[PDB]
This record gives C-alpha cells, structure tokens and sequence, in this order.
C-alpha cells in the first residue's frame, strides 16, 4: 500500500473522480 | 497501454526512457488514465 496522509448543522460534501484523482468539496450550513 | 499504464488524450508533460518483472494480460475491461490494478 501506497499513499497515506496525516494533518491537524448540516454538513455538506461532493466527491468526485477522474484521471486516477479524487476530488473532495465541502460545505457547512446552521440549520429532513 | 491497455490493460497496465493508460495515459489521457490531454497530456502535458514529459516520457523518459533509457536501456537498462510481470505484466497483466488478462482482465474483464479497459482502464481509465492513469489508475491500476
Ligand atoms: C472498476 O473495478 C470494478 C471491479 O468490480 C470493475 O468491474 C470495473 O470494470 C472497473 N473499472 C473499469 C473502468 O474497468
């Protein structure tokens, strides 16, 4: 195994994925 | 360039090679670029 990456209400998320990459969108919102 | 290491059709970058061990040949499909098996 290969990668490995380690850093320091609704909540709203978009993951997406082309050419070997996954991209990762975020959102959050204070409110079914 | 089929079933082991697929490159896009928008490529920008560099291919190096120089002269000097498996390699897949059976398997259900093609590949999208740059992922593996
Ligand atoms: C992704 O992996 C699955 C494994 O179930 C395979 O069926 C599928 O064909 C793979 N994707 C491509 C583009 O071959």
């Amino acid at each position: 195994c290969t990668f490995e990456y380690i850093s320091d209400h609704l909540r709203e998320f978009v993951f997406k994925n082309k050419d070997g990459f996954l991209y990762v969108y975020k959102g959050y919102q204070p409110i079914d | 360039a089929d079933y082991n290491y697929k490159l896009p059709d928008d490529f920008m970058g560099c291919v190096l090679a120089w002269n000097t061990y498996k390699y897949r040949y059976l398997r259900h499909g093609k590949l999208r670029p740059f992922e593996r098996d």
